[PDB]
């Protein structure tokens, strides 16, 4: 199990766990988990109400600092009532250690103006409501970044396929640029790559 | 046919001096401009044509699209190729621009820039050579000494 | 370890601040730079003629997409879709009849020159090595008809030459 | 001279002028929503429109409120 | 009959409509805005164009990814004629130019040209034979253009008669040629360019409309000084044999059908001249109406 | 079970301010299309309007009206501004014809179209 196999440490395991059972403690009111993985970042897993709380602790109080913030993206999975996911990233630059707050949502719950406490988070915002249509409450300014204007759909939803529904051209008869029903000239062979038998044993999931 | 000959000769001279100096504006979005800027280096002149860079649309000769042209930048492209003089010649460059490529099937990408203004020189890569690049200015130079333009309006 | 930038003062020692104001009222390393670019005026110019010159490459170049053959022999291809199962845009399109004499083969094998990114993940690929990437990259084409190959463009681009990826081959069949 | 049967004849001339509802088929007591049929869009647009002709700032509980000629024209009495 | 003539799908731009037109000339105006008409139905524009490369280009990519295709011809040989025509379904016929030249004047473009194409398309089996001809062009006098364009009338209802005539009103569009000749400076009636040319594309792709021969209505049909007052009122080459060709005749045919007839909706003048009518600088729409 | 509501209460609140906002788009038109020089009269574009909001009349819930309302207010917004050209308004519209008629009969001969 030696060579060729990226090694675990689990020196800072423990050390992960222990900040985050502090935390499960420090902060008993919005916490439903709070994993670890083998590789060793904390995930936190958020009831979306104390999100501005958590962030404003997780900011400061001088035992976490926290200063660092990165992805945000709501990862669309469906087959749960709340589809969507708020994932935070956060980065200490005093400790080096990465912690994940992702908190759950469905597709009208929104969060509450998260830019007023990471100024960092705005076109963060901004690009997931229109990437997604996650509106973020009391936000400042909504505007559409990373799409067309009169494009719309929200894009980065399972249900908007690989192409879109609109595609431009330029027509003579008016001299302008127009929008076309999609029409493809190859096929887009989407293959079914799913061979069964079970690669992972280790994450087997009980039926019924 | 003494005009003739004069006709001859004078269409020689007209498609010379447009094939000689022939100054582009670059386009250029993604690393296809990266591309652009490296045959502009020493180590391939477009300055021992007399192909100058020149951030002019008023005056450009020939527009090379090259970069992922999308939906949001369409509208742009053609407002700045409609300020262009008739005299106009359009090299597409890279994979992107001459038929969409890596980025076919997706919302937001035209695919190749054909539907949205005509191309003459198309020429592929990804990125292309910039040895590659300069060959297909040669190639369209060749296509500028085949124009016929002053012959056909004499027998027009 | 950290080697910082720019903490020091100009100090108020009288030569610092006259040669400081020298620098300032009479333009002196401005005329060093001036010195720096004739400097390089008086080199040799590091360019190459191209039409005359082509430019320097490597044996491992990924260029043309040629189809390969045996020996004085059949198609080096099998139709076996390994260059469309990995091919990223897709650019490959199969459709495989057997022949007649028994043998499995094609019918129809292209590439949208349009469409490929050029990777050589078909070179990595072809099991048999039957699809690969030319020396050359001289296309150039008037027309969006013209780059959509087929079965019999991609042998003749092959009968062009062989004896080039002959040494290619030869060159590479020890690193891949 | 800004007085009220002026004010009542300009909007009366300009319910005139206005050309969605065919006939002219004049009522000031009519409440026009469904006996005259009208929807609260072409309600809106009525009451906005003499907003843009002459009205005052107007709003949009005021724009509801009316639904009535002869009531629009005492609630620019109302106020004017 | 034998497959890919069977349309598919939906109509332009890689889905396949099941016509191909053999267009002639088309490198002007109406021809042109007839090959996007059929880009947008998305068909196979054979184009033969006897010109340099760069108006063919600058019409090129109308059409979709290799449906259009290039050729020359010219107006005496006849072997570049077969060889267009090879493999034809449809050919539509729109020649003419309206000044003459050294070489070519209005005589013998009118009189050769439909002869031997019409020879050649009834000789390598077409159908829909189309071919233009102006609005009343007679024999009546002070009209060499009016009455080339009728003995040419009467020379293709000669040769292949099961051809569809057609004669479109004094078209104005985009690059309109006598509202143009107004910018640099008796009832008639224009009719717009799209009316037309769908008028066009509808008589082709709806079949039993077909031998009968068809005529376009502009729907105003009043005097000449008043449009001159509104495209002046909207807007703040000159051979006079042109100026007898747009005072001489207007009138209207009802010897045949028109536009609510064959499945095509027009559009006045008005909102088309609100359109073209740029250029005011670096409304008073009068519209008389004279019968 | 219950939501957090995003801006209005009930259906009442919602109506209003669809209200304002097609009042909104009424002020926004004229002005607008003087200054990109389309070629529609202002009668046009007001009942193609109108019509959009006859598109989406039918919905039951105070959420997704403030939804929309958001929607038009962002895409009034960025009208009002210059930012979205000509050719984006004039995709608003449909001049890519698109006749097709909902005969059974006409959808019949060109088919496949259920
Ligand atoms: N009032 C009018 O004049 C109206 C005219 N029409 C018809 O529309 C058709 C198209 O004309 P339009 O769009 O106005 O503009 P054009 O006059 O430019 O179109 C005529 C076409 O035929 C070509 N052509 C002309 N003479 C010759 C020749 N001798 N040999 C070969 N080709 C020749 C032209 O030039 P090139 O080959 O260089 O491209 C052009 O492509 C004409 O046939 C005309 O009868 C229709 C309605 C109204
Ligand atoms: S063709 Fe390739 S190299 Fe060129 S812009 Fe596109 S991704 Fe970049
Ligand atoms: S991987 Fe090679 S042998 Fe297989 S189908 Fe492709 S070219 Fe043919
Ligand atoms: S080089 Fe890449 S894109 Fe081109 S055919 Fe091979 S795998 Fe496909």
């Amino acid at each position: 199990t030696r060579p060729t196999v990226r090694p675990r440490n689990d020196v800072a395991h423990k050390q992960l766990s222990a900040f985050g059972e502090y935390v499960a403690e420090i902060l008993p009111k919005y916490v439903q988990q709070v994993q670890v993985s083998c590789f060793s970042e904390l995930e936190i897993c958020i009831h979306p109400d104390g999100v501005i709380p958590v962030l404003t602790f997780l900011r400061d109080h001088s035992n976490a600092q926290f200063k660092s913030l990165a992805d945000l993206t709501a990862v669309d999975i469906p087959t749960r009532q709340n589809r969507f996911e708020i994932v935070y990233n956060l980065l200490s630059l005093r400790f080096n250690s990465r912690i994940r707050v992702k908190t759950y949502t469905d597709e009208l719950t929104p969060v509450e103006s998260s830019v007023s406490v990471y100024k960092a988070a705005n076109w963060y915002e901004r690009e997931i409501w229109d990437m997604f249509g996650v509106f973020f409450a009391n936000h400042p300014d909504l505007r559409r970044i990373l799409t067309d204007y009169g494009f719309e759909g929200h894009p980065f939803r399972k249900d908007f396929p690989l192409s879109g529904y609109v595609e431009l051209r330029y027509d003579d008869e008016v001299k302008r640029v127009v929008a076309e029903p999609v029409e493809l000239a190859q096929e887009f062979r989407k293959f079914d790559l799913n061979s069964p038998w079970e690669a992972f044993p280790a994450y087997r999931q009980p039926p019924e | 046919s003494r005009g003739e000959y004069v006709v001859a000769k004078l269409d020689d001279l007209i498609n010379w001096a447009r094939r000689s100096s022939l100054w582009p504006m670059t386009f250029g979005l993604a690393c296809c401009a990266v591309e652009m800027m490296h045959m502009a280096a020493p180590r391939y002149d477009m300055d021992r044509f007399g192909v100058v860079f020149r951030a002019s649309p008023r005056q450009s000769d020939v527009m090379i699209v090259a970069g992922t042209l999308t939906n949001k930048m369409a509208p742009a492209l053609r407002k700045v190729y409609d300020q262009m003089p008739e005299p106009r010649y359009v090299v597409s460059m890279g994979s992107c621009a001459n038929g969409g490529g890596y980025y076919h099937y997706s919302y937001s990408v035209v695919r190749g820039c054909d539907r949205i203004v005509p191309v003459d020189i198309y020429v592929p890569g990804c990125p292309p050579t910039a040895e590659a690049l300069l060959y297909g200015i040669l190639q369209l130079q060749k296509k500028i000494k085949r124009e016929k333009r002053l012959r056909i309006w004499y027998r027009r | 370890t950290y080697k910082y930038v720019n903490l020091r003062e100009p100090s108020m020692d009288m030569k610092s601040v006259t040669d400081r104001a020298a620098q300032t009222l009479l333009w002196t390393e401005l005329i060093r730079g001036l010195g720096m670019t004739l400097s390089y005026l008086f080199r040799e110019p590091a360019t190459i003629n191209y039409p005359f010159e082509k430019g320097p490459l490597s044996p491992r170049f990924r260029g043309e997409h040629a189809l390969r053959r045996y020996p004085s022999g059949e198609e080096r291809c099998i139709a076996c879709k390994l260059c469309e199962a990995v091919c990223p845009a897709q650019a490959i399109t199969i459709e495989a009849e057997p022949r007649a004499d028994g043998s499995r083969r094609t019918t129809r094998y292209d590439i949208d020159m349009t469409k490929c990114i050029y990777c050589g993940f078909c070179q990595e690929a072809c099991p048999v090595d039957a699809i690969v990437e030319g020396p050359n990259f001289e296309f150039s084409t008037e027309t969006h008809e013209e780059l959509l190959y087929n079965k019999e463009k991609l042998l003749n681009n092959g009968d062009k030459w062989e004896a080039e990826i002959a040494a290619n081959i030869q060159a590479d069949y020890l690193y891949r | 001279p800004l007085t009220l049967e002026g004010i009542k004849d300009r909007v009366l001339y300009v319910l005139k002028l206005y050309d969605k509802i065919d006939p002219e088929k004049l009522s000031v007591n009519s409440h026009f929503m469904k006996d005259l049929g009208l929807d609260s869009l072409d309600q809106v647009e009525i009451i906005m429109a003499m907003e843009d002709e002459f009205g005052f700032e107007i709003p949009d509980i005021d724009a509801e409120k009316l639904m009535c000629p002869q009531e629009i024209v005492d609630y620019i009495a109302d106020k004017k | 009959l034998h497959h890919a003539v069977i349309p598919h799908g939906k109509g332009g731009r890689s889905s396949v409509s099941g016509i191909v037109a053999t267009v002639f000339g088309a490198t002007g105006f109406l021809g042109r805005y007839l090959v996007n008409h059929l880009g947008r139905m998305g068909s196979q524009v054979i184009v033969p164009y006897r010109c340099e490369p760069y108006d063919t280009m600058h019409l090129r990519p109308m059409g979709d990814l290799g449906q259009i295709i290039f050729m020359d011809w010219n107006g005496r040989d006849k072997d570049s004629i077969r060889r267009a025509v090879e493999h034809s379904n449809v050919v539509i016929n729109l020649v003419g130019r309206e000044w003459e030249t050294k070489n070519f004047d209005f005589e013998d473009v009118f009189v050769k040209i439909p002869q031997a194409i019409a020879q050649v398309s009834k000789e390598a089996g077409v159908e829909k034979f189309i071919h233009i001809s102006h609005l009343n062009a007679d024999i009546k006098s002070s009209s060499k253009y009016l009455r080339n364009k009728a003995v040419g009338e009467k020379e293709v209802r000669e040769t292949f008669p099961e051809a569809t005539i057609i004669k479109p009103a004094d078209i104005f569009g985009r690059e309109d040629r006598f509202l143009n000749y107004f910018a640099n400076i008796t009832v008639k009636q224009p009719v717009y360019i799209v009316d037309v040319t769908k008028g066009i594309i509808n008589a082709i792709k709806d079949p039993d409309a077909r031998g009968k021969t068809f005529a376009f209505v502009g729907p105003n049909r009043y005097l000449l000084f008043d449009l001159v007052q509104y495209v002046f009122a909207v807007a703040h080459w000159t051979t006079r044999d042109k100026v007898e060709r747009i005072h001489t005749t207007d009138r209207t045919l009802p010897h045949l059908p028109g536009l609510e007839d064959l499945g095509v909706q027009a559009t006045p003048l008005e909102l088309k001249a609100i359109e073209v009518l740029r250029r005011h600088r670096t409304s008073e729409i009068e519209d008389v109406q004279p019968a | 079970t219950s939501v957090k509501p995003i801006f209005s209460r009930d259906m009442n609140e919602a109506k209003r301010r669809v209200r304002e906002l097609y009042r909104a788009w009424y002020r926004e038109v004229p002005n607008t299309v003087h200054l990109f020089q389309l070629d529609i009269s202002v009668k046009q574009g007001r009942d193609k309007v109108r019509e959009m909001f006859k598109k989406n009349a039918h919905v039951t819930d105070p959420r997704v009206v403030d939804l929309l309302v958001i929607k038009g207010k962002m895409e009034l917004e960025e009208t009002i501004n210059v930012w979205k050209q000509r050719t984006h308004v004039m995709r608003f519209f449909h001049e890519t014809e698109a006749p097709r008629p909902k005969d059974f009969l006409s959808k019949f001969y060109v088919g496949h179209d259920p």
